[PDB]
């Protein structure tokens, strides 16, 4: 979670980049206690059901957007950051979080790479990006190398004075997106033991005996994990 | 033949599906599900890594104790199998008589289909290759837990 | 909607530098970049000033501005007769999404 | 050279329908960020629509619903349609440029639309 939800940021909205995090147990419950976060936005997930819920892949994209943008990273939301620059449909019940990048941006004032993607021909695809350095033109004159009174650019950067802002003042957005292909999913989430204290019911790890339990001796290979002696009977585990 | 070192399915050896790769570099097993382009003679004191072409889009990735013998491999719901058996037998030129079972090794969730796979890769290869039916068994287990007979 | 505040008229003779304050907060000015415009009676607006201090090509020299946080300001060293007219100023209000223009300012070259 | 040219202003009784369009050279109007103004005689200029170049309209609370707005690349003309038309629309309406949120450039003479018995 660290490699993306907390490492130097200088990722900008109009280039955000994708990370495949898989076959790793995955503890919500470190982020949603952090407290160290603005935001925790989440739309198709029960905070409860995060932990419980198992993916197939689960895909986080980190980018820098200003604090007033924060909410154009959401379903339905119309907007220069949105739109030209990152959008999502639904975040396939992904969730928002957004991290103060004010002290990150050291020195009295640096842009740093941050841009905004102001001027694109049309609205990006759920999930798309655009890196394209090919001047706007925006008029009948073709605009190749030569700059022209209407070649302008199309990315434009972002000032972070330390003092005020606020609002020009960027929350770094991680937005998390897990979805659930056909592939077995592992990503999810013990009491202590008394052994011929009383009989008492349980469940090792598929099984449910509900019987005594009771030191044994028997060989027993590595590999193997229970035993069945007779008519497909349980008796006895590891 | 210890010149052997692994072997490649590769359902279709193309872009488009993707493939299994196995090598021991005498020190841990790699596993490589990165889709591999078609290759026409890959060969493995002889030269090393030229059956690698483009290794685009790895899903899974995993490194476990080298294998350094008789496999068996198979694949349901998704789920690859592996059993591996290694005994010291001489002065036979085909199967040897003789009781031999196998144990499992690892269970690995590749999740697709390898219809037509490839060959190994390396001396006489001296390679035998059967095919799995479904049959009904009856085995013998003895006192302490080990298959020895079966009909 | 909230409106910036400017002052209703500002008057100075020819070869005294002019100052025209446009009052604001950061939901508007504080967070977002300031232009001024300059109408003169029967004329569609021609911007004045490019962007916090600068100047877009095409305006005239003696015209300069400052933003001072919340609040902006307009200065010309002199005012000729071509100088009297009326000047707006605009930002984008981040909440409420709308250019925010104040009512203007009546320059008169005395 | 760019040029801005507008018509459709016209006396009109509350709730009608009118349209307006602006006609540009030298900038492509799906291209440029386009933005509708309007002065009510001898007073403050309000902001009315914004159209992004994606597609995307902002509008003011006051014109809210009241205004509608289309861009059409045929045409290379930009349409303000107005309905449910109150005493307060009377005003000279300039299509404009916007470099984006940052500035308006090349206003235009625009067309003065009368609300009136
Ligand atoms: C079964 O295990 C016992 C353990 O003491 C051993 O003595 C015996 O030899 C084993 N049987 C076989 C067939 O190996």
């Amino acid at each position: 979670f660290g490699e993306v939800f907390n490492a130097t940021r200088f990722a900008s909205v109009y280039a955000w980049n994708r990370k495949r995090i898989s076959n790793c147990v995955a503890d919500y419950s470190v982020l949603y206690n952090s407290a160290s976060f603005s935001t925790f936005k989440c739309y198709g997930v029960s905070p409860t059901k995060l932990n419980d819920l198992c993916f197939t892949n689960v895909y986080a994209d980190s980018f820098v957007i200003r604090g007033d943008e924060v909410r154009q990273i959401a379903p339905g939301q119309t907007g220069k950051i949105a739109d030209y620059n990152y959008k999502l449909p639904d975040d396939f019940t992904g969730c928002v979080i957004a991290w103060n990048s004010n002290n990150l941006d050291s020195k009295v004032g640096g842009n740093y790479n941050y841009l905004y993607r102001l001027f694109r021909k049309s609205n990006l695809k759920p999930f798309e990006r655009d890196i394209s350095t090919e001047i706007y033109q925006a008029g009948s004159t073709p605009c190749n190398g030569v700059e022209g009174f209407n070649c302008y650019f199309p990315l434009q950067s972002y000032g972070f004075q330390p003092t005020n802002g606020v609002g020009y003042q960027p929350y770094r957005v991680v937005v998390l997106s897990f979805e659930l292909l056909h592939a077995p999913a592992t990503v999810c989430g013990k009491s202590t033991n008394l052994v011929k204290n009383k009989c008492v019911n349980f469940n090792f790890n598929g099984l449910t005996g509900t019987g005594v339990l009771t030191e044994s001796n028997k060989k027993f290979l590595p590999f193997q994990q229970f035993g069945r002696d007779i008519a497909d009977t349980t008796d006895a585990v590891r | 033949s210890n010149i052997i070192r692994g072997w490649i399915f590769g359902t279709t050896l193309d872009s488009k599906t993707q493939s299994l790769l196995i090598v021991n570099n005498a020190t841990n097993v790699v596993i490589k599900v990165c889709e591999f382009q078609f290759c026409n003679d890959p060969f493995l004191m002889e030269s090393e890594f030229r059956v690698y072409s483009s290794a685009n889009n790895c899903t899974f990735e995993y490194v476990s104790q080298p294998f350094l013998r008789e496999f068996v491999f198979k694949n349901i719901d998704g789920y690859f199998k592996i059993y591996s058996k290694h005994t010291p037998i001489n002065l036979v030129r085909d199967l040897p008589q003789g009781f031999s079972a196998l144990e499992p090794l690892v269970d690995l969730p590749i999740g697709i289909n390898i219809t037509r796979f490839q060959t190994l890769l390396a001396g006489a290869a001296a390679y035998y290759v059967g095919y799995l039916q479904p049959r009904t068994f009856l085995l013998k287990y003895n006192e302490n837990g080990t298959i020895t007979d079966a009909v | 909607q909230s409106v910036l505040t400017q002052p209703p008229s500002v008057s100075a003779a020819p070869g005294q530098k002019v100052t025209i304050s446009c009052s604001g907060s950061s939901s508007n000015i504080g967070n977002n970049y300031v232009s001024w415009y300059q109408q003169l009676p029967g004329t569609a607006p021609k911007l004045l000033i490019y962007d916090n201090n600068k100047r877009p090509s095409g305006i005239p020299d003696r015209f300069s501005g400052s933003k001072s946080g919340t609040s902006a300001t307009l200065g010309i060293t002199g005012l000729q007769t071509g100088d009297e007219a009326d000047y707006y100023c605009g930002t984008w209000d981040s909440s409420l999404s709308a250019w925010v223009f104040g009512g203007g300012t009546k320059l008169t070259v005395l | 050279e760019v040029q801005l040219v507008e018509s459709g202003g016209g006396l009109v009784q509350p709730g009608g329908s009118l349209r307006l369009s602006c006609e540009a050279s030298e900038i492509i109007v799906n291209r440029n960020y386009m933005n509708w103004v309007r002065q009510a005689p001898g007073k403050g200029l309000e902001w009315v629509s914004i159209i992004y170049p994606g597609g995307s309209t902002f509008y003011a609370d006051s014109v809210k619903g009241r205004f509608t707005i289309s861009r059409d690349n045929s045409k290379n003309t930009m349409y303000l349609q107005m309905n449910s038309l109150r005493a307060e629309d009377t005003a000279v309406y300039y299509c404009a440029r916007s470099y984006g949120d940052f500035y308006v450039d090349f206003w235009g003479q625009g067309t003065l639309v009368t609300v009136s018995s």
